[PDB]
């Protein structure tokens, strides 16, 4: 079993309820599958993008 | 158009945050403002702030129809070639709801500057419209104001050499499914 | 191989004090 | 200084780079106290609110030594929700070759290339990540290391190799209301 060392403030009203709170968020939890990025429409190639006649002014 | 008047709002933002962050423009011109909740430089000029009010306008009625599957702002520099690309998939399928999804995108466009390589100086911008069916309806529809008209990019325009894909962020709502990533040229 | 738990985060002389406790089995106890 | 304590410094700067990143990114604090701040010449989001920079410069100034000895695992920065349930954690575990063969001088060099390549680790992987419940903060977590012909002076080495950390973030499956 590992050894702990819990850190907090002099601000804490609660020191001796630290642990049962923080008992939390050392515990793992069940994880969500790694989503990867890909993009929904891909470089086509064979549809042309519509762009405006206009031009910036580029002051 | 129950939707689409939101992206307009957000894209313009996003067109001029976009500016502020990979330095097309100069900085005097842009204004701190608090768009989304977040802050964010907008410009005050004239003369680009209409060419960009005029520009999302031209595609609200292809978003009020979900005519549109994606929408491009792209960095041009002298030579008016490609070098970064602002892809922004969108795919339509409570009302301060969305308005607080969006703003992921902001955030995420604001930090993008110390993971894109520096873009060279005196670059010019553009938009691509792709739209879900390359039928005519759209081209003619496209252009509501005049003297502002719309076209078809060529390859010289669009064709971009060495792109790298940075991803932002994607967003997977009940009601607005959109995705934002970065094509970059490796060698600029 | 021990962890440190750091606390006190802001809301929704000596820096830190310090409390010592042992893991066992998805809990949190005291020192002996 | 010596080159454990400049490794150990670097390290750091690092991580308070990537706390302020995550914390801006998770959305877990209002955005507004965000000014962005150059370190290493490259565009860091930072905080302005005192009290917690104060805290995340406590707890870096206690894992400074931690690192200077190699009793560093890994170092995780668990976001807590309303109930302080994990939401998700980002885990930065850091490689420490007993042999440290490179020199500073190839290390200060790619600092910024190295901190931007971080970046895009962090900035990347969140952009699939879901958004965080309402009303969050978060924890961190540090583990000290497990377990442990030349006498000494090993072979110079120039490269980047094992000078950066890696980070596998964890997400809920269920992050909550």
């Amino acid at each position: 079993t590992t050894e702990v060392i819990l850190h907090y403030r002099p601000c804490e009203s609660d020191p001796t309820q630290l642990p049962k709170i923080a008992e939390k968020a050392i515990q793992d939890f069940p994880t969500r599958p790694l989503s990867r990025f890909i993009p929904w429409f891909p470089y086509d190639g064979s549809k042309l993008p519509l762009r405006p006649k206009r031009s910036p002014p580029v002051i | 158009q129950v939707v689409a008047d939101v992206l307009c709002e957000f894209l313009e933002v996003a067109v001029h945050l976009i500016l502020y962050v990979r330095e097309v423009y100069p900085v005097g011109i842009f204004q701190k403002r608090k768009k989304y909740n977040v802050p964010v430089q907008m410009s005050c000029h004239p003369e680009l702030n209409q060419y960009i009010q005029d520009t999302l306008h031209c595609v609200k009625p292809l978003l009020e129809k979900n005519d549109v599957e994606k929408v491009v702002v792209v960095i041009l520099d002298k030579e008016h070639r490609p070098v970064e690309k602002f892809v922004f998939e969108i795919t339509q399928p409570l009302l301060s709801h969305v308005e607080q999804l969006l703003r992921a995108f902001i955030l995420k466009i604001s930090v993008c500057d110390a993971v894109l390589d520096h873009n060279p100086p005196g670059c010019t911008f553009t938009v691509l419209v792709h739209t879900r069916e390359a039928a005519t309806r759209n081209m003619e529809k496209i252009q509501v104001i005049k003297d502002f008209p719309w076209i078809l990019a060529d390859e010289q325009d669009v064709h971009m050499h060495d792109p790298r894909l940075i991803p932002l962020k994607t967003m997977t709502s009940d009601i607005l499914k959109m995705q934002l990533y970065v094509e970059e040229r490796a060698h600029k | 191989s021990q962890v440190h738990i750091f606390w006190g985060a802001p809301i929704a002389a000596d820096p830190w004090k310090k409390i010592q406790l042992l893991y066992s089995q998805h809990s949190l106890y005291l020192k002996d």
